[PDB]
């Protein structure tokens, strides 16, 4: 019925997408060679959501790889599950982004976007009913930010009524991995707030906090952070692939979650997350999932939701559960902690229950919170952007690629207007 | 897929290139004659070392390097040494007479005789590339060829290629130790002429590496070979992201994007850690935090200056080997917490991070101990303003008496070029003073 | 010379 | 039905709590791994009083470990039954108390109390009906005294109507184990008399006297004193876990035992206590239990009850008994020794009979006496506190951590007022 | 989890540190080269000896110690001896010229040359700790380095760390036996300068240990090695609560809390029992009561003074091995009963008790017999007022003639510092007189 096209752009986007496809292929029983070796009919009942069937009993992920540098694509192609993607979908240039939004958006991404869109349209023509697109990218780099925003604009123009989802890695509040993160982040938000339907804010700082405090991982690499992000990605679209007691696909999630067209920036979460040692000491019940979900230290975005108020909340559960227990837990959370919910929205939480738990778990639940506390991220980004722009720091690298100061001023104004709206509804 | 051309100008450039190419052949397992003992695939594949080595013939890897010198002594050391069969015979370019520590000679009088040959060789190398990212020019300021011909080649490459990144590895004139009497003249003229034609020039210092070898490596009497090997370690740490995959890759363009805030301030200081001997290697736990903290010690900077006298405008930390990114995050947060490490107010996000998988390679017969991880720091700080002011004071002292000026005037130099270069250097000092002001 | 510790300051 | 949260703070508190959990797990048939291997249904009928069931047929003690130094916690975790606690409940700092009440109450305990209270609230949310808390700690040290009093204040503020029980090891009348015991003891009583519901006074001096005179132990270590204290702790809450002829839970014990809100400091006891040699020469009858209970040389608090008068008396018996025999013994004790009971309270003794004796015994009985003779302890502590405070001995160690002389004066005044009340009702 | 940094200043400090680290390696089974024959777990675990030994490399334990000296003789004895491979090569810090028993030299003239190096080493060690409790400084009063540099380092550490416990193990000047002629000057100056910058300074005496070796160990002619080994036994008894678990643990902060009644009175006397030879070990029943009583014998104090001339203000009894706490209780009650052991009236609770499980370890080739239990007493008594008055009288006798004063004045010392130190010492004598008055 419903089908999704996955687009992953940038080094971070390609890593997260490779881990995501590993997890998805494990869920549907697709081995690294594309052959099906599952054990349940439900795995093939709705496999066309992500997989095109290439005649010969082999399935190919409906994924498109985008980058301005072939190194990350070579690493993805050579690694495990690298032989499962279609070779025609590795659309890459030779120049490189250089962590420059101006470059990756106006020169190199502009030279590559025609081929990328050709591949996108070819993938879209092979579907029965296109549900929407997913973009996996980061807001700090050059390929991710600029290329992904360009692709979002192009596709939104071509497909104005499809679901545009983005899973953006946002800059961290403590240590940046790029000196010019404020510029790229602001210039990317200026496009995301205008063209996307919902954006999930993922921050590596919160992921490290999770891996250390909760999972008790001494040496967590990106192979684990990307696995957490992939668990979130898989939990989001679990209602499109497996049956359940209460379904909620991407369209209904976007409807229930976005009250106003510009406030569509979410804080994803996941439960249960336990270390191997503490696993034998925790009973796995629906109240435990509910308690761990609505937890500030469990948010994947480095923004404390206790400093803001929730507009809407999505809680997609997976596994054999009771509707009554889930509803009672949601009602208890809304009643006992009513001061963190906006008073002008009754029944903030919208739930969904799938009958198939993740691999290895009895049950789990994905948290998607639309909280006004996300304004802290934008306030910090705007402060850093202003501090750097008042002295024209690193500004010539962007004006020499075709941009001007008017565009930076407009991006800053849009960022501050988003901040003002988020504060207005708090 | 992604190629990089190294250019080694002058004696210092050629010797540092010998060190760097020895290290490259050691890291990639290439025999001194270009052969590979594990050469399973011939004529293609990856083999990520295609960035610096081109596949020619059938099972031979030739470095993408051009060695330029005006006298045949050093290049003849190369032509009859261990790696005589490694380089292309036409990549080793020589004149017939040296520049004699005279910028005027190497720029106008002698450099004009082989600049076209060098550019034709560079064009032949660049035409064999599909994803040429940029050039690496190794030279020294206070020299002859390595200053005048370096500036001439930088101008010609900026004209020919334009948008390719032009990175330099330069031997900055030491504040106390020196070789030539006329180092201020050559340094000032080179800085003036190659300023607007360079993207990012990495600074190292022979005196600082002397002090590092004395204190850390426990080497009382190091030669130029030890300095060249340490500089080669720095170069390998810079290019490992191109030559090896890692958890967080950084190509050459990201350096000029992240480290150069203004077009005229592109002099980041090189710094490498850990640099320890094999004796004390067994007594230290070289964790990520320890190396990250040692990178900011004033006694471990590869340039003889005090970072505490200035502020950091942009910092790049390149990690290699057994490196966990969470530990990098925590160590950089700890660094940001320390009040003795001052950053400019207009740069709230001051670090750029790169993490590779390939650990440092020990050169047989080398000095540095075998470590599990290392960090190369490339920091653009306002502390180099003091070194620029020192060079300006030396230049003024020598030029007020017109000492040695005739040696340049008689070689095609117009005397007004000295005054123009001095005015531009004063303007650069004012630039460094202005960026350091909080507002 | 006087002592420096206040051993008798609150002898109550 | 009713559930208890156990909090153990300090080195002494952690040792006593480890022995207590060993004994409790032995009573309910829970092996050191958490698996149930009992032989009676009554062991599981009311096991949720102390144990949370972590799904997987494993039970986890509802215990919280608190300390300012990780050494005692490492020793507890490595020893027997150390694998039964939940790893998340070991809440410890790195600084250490240093036997300083000011430190452990205002700086280090103040830095750790937020995490401790987070764990406390998490444990409280998992209960059906919270009966109350138990705090195991000593009044002489830094972590015990200061940290436990801080936790008691915090929990009393959060839970104003729950039963707050504390099992405090009080300073000895002969040999102190800390030079500054008077200061810590007075500053701790100043909080205990205000925030707790009932406090059991345990003194190591009386425990050594018991182990030597009664048990005839040549070399008694703390493994035996802690075992006696744990026997008392288990006998106190035996009515909440096993059925009996006459039940008396913590709330009813506190009601019957505390006549006035400030006089809630008890002298615990236990019977029978016999050496192995004299075991074959003593018939075990209810009159023998009664005789050994109301015995001055059997009190676990180093205060002779013959120097004061009993306000209220609790006598919780265990094992198959006759109500008539127990009542006749209580009446004989009240009549023949009437001069040690306050004349303004008729029928001082309140009894309770449980049907399940302790492990290995035919029957036993726990003595809980609220005698005015406890004023001797407070008089001695106040004399020592005044003697040390008149010369400002060791006073800078507490004023340099945030305290002042006004707080010491207030604590001394409260101690003396408690003494005056205890003497008033005698 | 809990770490402690030992600092050994001067010849006495370095030799006592050699003894202490030999004893530590014997107790924890660490080979002289840092290896462990039973090294089952590498890179973590517990292994409670992490307090003094850091895990580096893979299967090597390095002591958390800094050895400081102004002359290279003693540290070179260390660098070429049995434990040359045990210490970190940079932890052994040396100057080039000694302090010559001159407080002025070691404090101003020579100490300023390596104080920054020592502090940087201490900072590098402290950054590797997560629960650093405090420092242990071993030195001697009447010396040079061990007095002037010790005071300088104490000041600098009080500035840098502040709230970390600063414990000292000091060789108190003997009343009759002496080494230097100017011991009163150095002792008075050190006491004045390091008084307000120290938390608790343990006192030992070479003459008292001479008498103990003569009477108890039946050693007519002991060298400095026997004294160092006895002091090492005392240090091990003090740190065993950190290094081993027991029935009643006592960290380092509890010492300063329980033994220091007033900020200016922090000189507790060390005392150890039983100290018997192997010959008479078979004829004694070393029960808890016997050792507890022997601890209060005036002939067994490690400082040459008479405890019967003063009163006890605070006493700490640290037991080790096969020790039953009931017996400790009874023995301390018996001690309190005796009227010949006088305590101050304002301290009704005079004892602090610590009981460990690890029995004393016999050093191979040592002097003390193998015992099942031992007690180290750390008693703060007013009897040390007599020793302070003796030092003050010697200082006055030497200073009234201005003897040796020029040797300090010419090294940067202002002559008024002598008078200031003498006034402060008189004030300290008055403090000791005042605390001993019952009221
Ligand atoms: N680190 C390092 N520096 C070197 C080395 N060789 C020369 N230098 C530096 O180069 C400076 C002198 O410039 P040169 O490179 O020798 O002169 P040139 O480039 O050959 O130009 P000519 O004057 O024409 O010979 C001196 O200050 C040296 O410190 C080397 O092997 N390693
Ligand atoms: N117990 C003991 N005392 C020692 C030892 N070595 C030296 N001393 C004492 O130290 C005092 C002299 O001070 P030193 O430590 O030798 O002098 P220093 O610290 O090296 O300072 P300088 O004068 O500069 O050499 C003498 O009174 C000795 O009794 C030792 O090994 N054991
Ligand atoms: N979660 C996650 N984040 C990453 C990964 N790789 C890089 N990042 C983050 O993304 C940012 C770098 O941007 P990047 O996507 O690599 O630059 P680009 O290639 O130009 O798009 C840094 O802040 C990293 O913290 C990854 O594998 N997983
Ligand atoms: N009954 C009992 N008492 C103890 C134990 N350990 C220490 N004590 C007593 O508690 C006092 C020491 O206080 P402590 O709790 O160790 O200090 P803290 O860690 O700061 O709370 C001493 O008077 C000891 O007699 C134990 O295991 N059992
Ligand atoms: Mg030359
Ligand atoms: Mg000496």
């Amino acid at each position: 019925m419903r089908e999704i096209v996955h687009i992953q752009a940038g080094q971070c986007g390609n890593q997260i997408g490779a881990k995501f496809w590993e997890v998805i292929s494990d869920e549907h029983g697709i081995d690294p060679t594309g052959s099906y070796h599952g054990d349940s009919d439900l795995q093939l009942e709705r496999i066309n959501v992500y997989y095109n069937e290439a005649a010969g009993n082999k399935y190919v992920p409906r994924a498109i790889l985008v980058d301005l540098e072939p190194g990350t694509m070579d690493s993805v192609r050579s690694g495990p599950f690298g032989q499962i993607f279609r070779p025609d979908n590795f659309v890459f240039g030779q120049s490189g982004a250089g962590n420059n939004w101006a470059k990756g958006h106006y020169t190199e991404g502009a030279e590559l976007v025609d081929s990328v869109l050709d591949v996108v349209r070819k993938e879209s023509e092979s579907c029965d009913c296109l549900q929407g697109f997913q973009l996996t990218h980061s807001l700090g780099g050059g390929t991710g930010s600029g290329m992904g925003t360009l692709l979002i604009s192009k596709i939104r123009e071509e497909y104005p009524d499809r679901i545009m989802n983005t899973f953006s890695v946002v800059p961290s509040p403590k240590v940046s991995d790029t000196v010019v993160e404020p510029y790229n982040a602001t210039l990317s938000v200026h496009q995301l707030v205008e063209n996307t339907d919902e954006t999930y804010c993922i921050d590596n700082e919160a992921l490290y906090d999770i891996c250390f405090r909760t999972l008790k991982l001494t040496t967590p690499t990106y192979g684990d952070l990307n696995h957490l992000v992939s668990a979130t990605m898989s939990g989001v679209t679990t209602c499109l692939r497996f049956p359940g007691q209460l379904n909620a696909d991407l369209r209904k999630l976007a409807v229930n979650m976005v009250p106003f067209p510009r406030l569509h920036f979410f804080m994803p979460g996941f439960a249960p997350l336990t270390s191997r040692g503490s696993q034998q000491y925790r009973a796995l019940t629906v109240p435990e999932l509910t308690q761990q979900m609505f937890d500030a230290k469990n948010m994947m975005a480095a923004c404390d939701p206790r400093h803001g108020r929730y507009l809407t909340v999505a809680a997609v559960f997976r596994g054999r559960m009771s509707m009554k227990e889930v509803d009672e837990q949601m009602l208890n959370v809304q009643n006992k902690n009513s001061s963190y919910f906006v008073e002008w929205i009754p029944n903030n939480v919208k739930t969904a229950v799938c009958d198939i738990p993740p691999r290895g778990l009895k049950m789990s639940a994905t948290f998607i919170g639309n909280s006004t506390a996300i304004q802290e991220l934008f306030k910090r980004i705007s402060e850093q952007f202003t501090a750097m722009f008042r002295r024209k720091a690193f500004l010539h690298w962007y004006t020499g690629e075709g941009m001007d100061e008017m565009e930076f001023t407009e991006a800053e104004s849009n960022m501050n207007d988003l901040v003002s709206e988020y504060q207005q509804y708090q | 897929m992604r190629e990089c051309i190294s250019i080694h100008v002058g004696q210092a450039g050629v010797q540092i290139g010998n060190a760097c190419w020895e290290l490259y052949c050691l890291e990639h397992g290439i025999q001194p004659d270009g052969q590979m003992p594990s050469d399973k695939t011939i004529g293609g594949g990856d083999d990520s070392f295609n960035t610096f080595f081109s596949e020619t013939g059938a099972g031979k890897h030739v470095p993408r390097a051009v060695f330029v010198d005006l006298e045949p002594t050093v290049i003849d050391e190369v032509r009859t040494g261990t790696y005589r069969q490694l380089f292309h015979p036409e990549q080793l370019i020589t004149g017939k007479e040296d520049a004699a520590n005279n910028y005027a000679r190497g720029h106008y009088t002698i450099g004009k005789e082989i600049i076209d040959l060098v550019l034709d060789r560079i064009r032949k190398l660049a035409d064999q590339c599909t994803g040429l990212q940029g050039f690496l020019v190794f030279h020294s300021f206070g020299g002859g060829t390595g200053s005048g011909f370096t500036s001439l080649l930088m101008e010609r490459l900026s004209v020919d290629y334009g948008k390719k990144s032009k990175l330099e590895f330069s031997i900055y004139p030491a504040p106390q130790v020196s070789t030539a009497v006329v180092e201020p003249y050559n340094s000032i003229l080179t800085t003036h002429t190659t300023l607007e034609h360079s993207d990012c020039a990495f600074m190292v210092d022979n005196e600082a590496i002397y002090d590092i070898c004395r204190r850390n490596l426990d080497i009382e009497r190091p030669t130029y070979t030890n300095l060249n090997r340490l500089i080669s370690q720095i170069v390998s740490s810079i290019t490992a992201s191109l030559r090896f995959d890692g958890a967080l890759n950084v190509d050459l363009t990201e350096f000029q994007t992240n480290l150069v805030p203004y077009p005229r301030i592109h002099f980041p200081l090189a710094t490498y850690a850990p640099v320890i001997s094999a004796e004390k290697a067994y007594h230290e736990q070289l964790s990520v935090a320890e190396i990250t903290n040692a990178c900011f010690e004033p006694a471990n900077q590869m340039v003889k200056c005090d970072p505490r006298h200035g502020k950091y405008m942009a910092c790049c930390l390149l990690y290699r080997g057994d490196v966990v990114p969470k530990d990098v995050n925590a160590a950089i947060a700890t660094i940001k917490t320390k009040r003795s490490i001052q950053f400019v107010d207009w740069c709230p996000t001051g670090f750029k991070v790169g993490i590779n998988y390939q650990p440092p390679t020990v050169v047989p017969g080398g000095d540095l101990a075998k470590v599990q991880r290392a960090v190369c720091m490339l920091s653009n700080t306002t502390a180099i303003a003091e070194a620029w002011a020192r060079l300006d004071h030396k230049f003024d002292l020598m030029y007020a008496k017109r000492a040695f000026v005739h040696w340049y005037v008689g070689e095609g130099m117009e005397e007004g070029e000295f005054s123009e270069a001095r005015e531009d250097m004063a303007a650069l000092e004012k630039d460094y003073e202005e960026v350091g002001v909080d507002s | 010379v006087k002592s420096k510790i206040g051993s008798t300051e609150n002898l109550k």
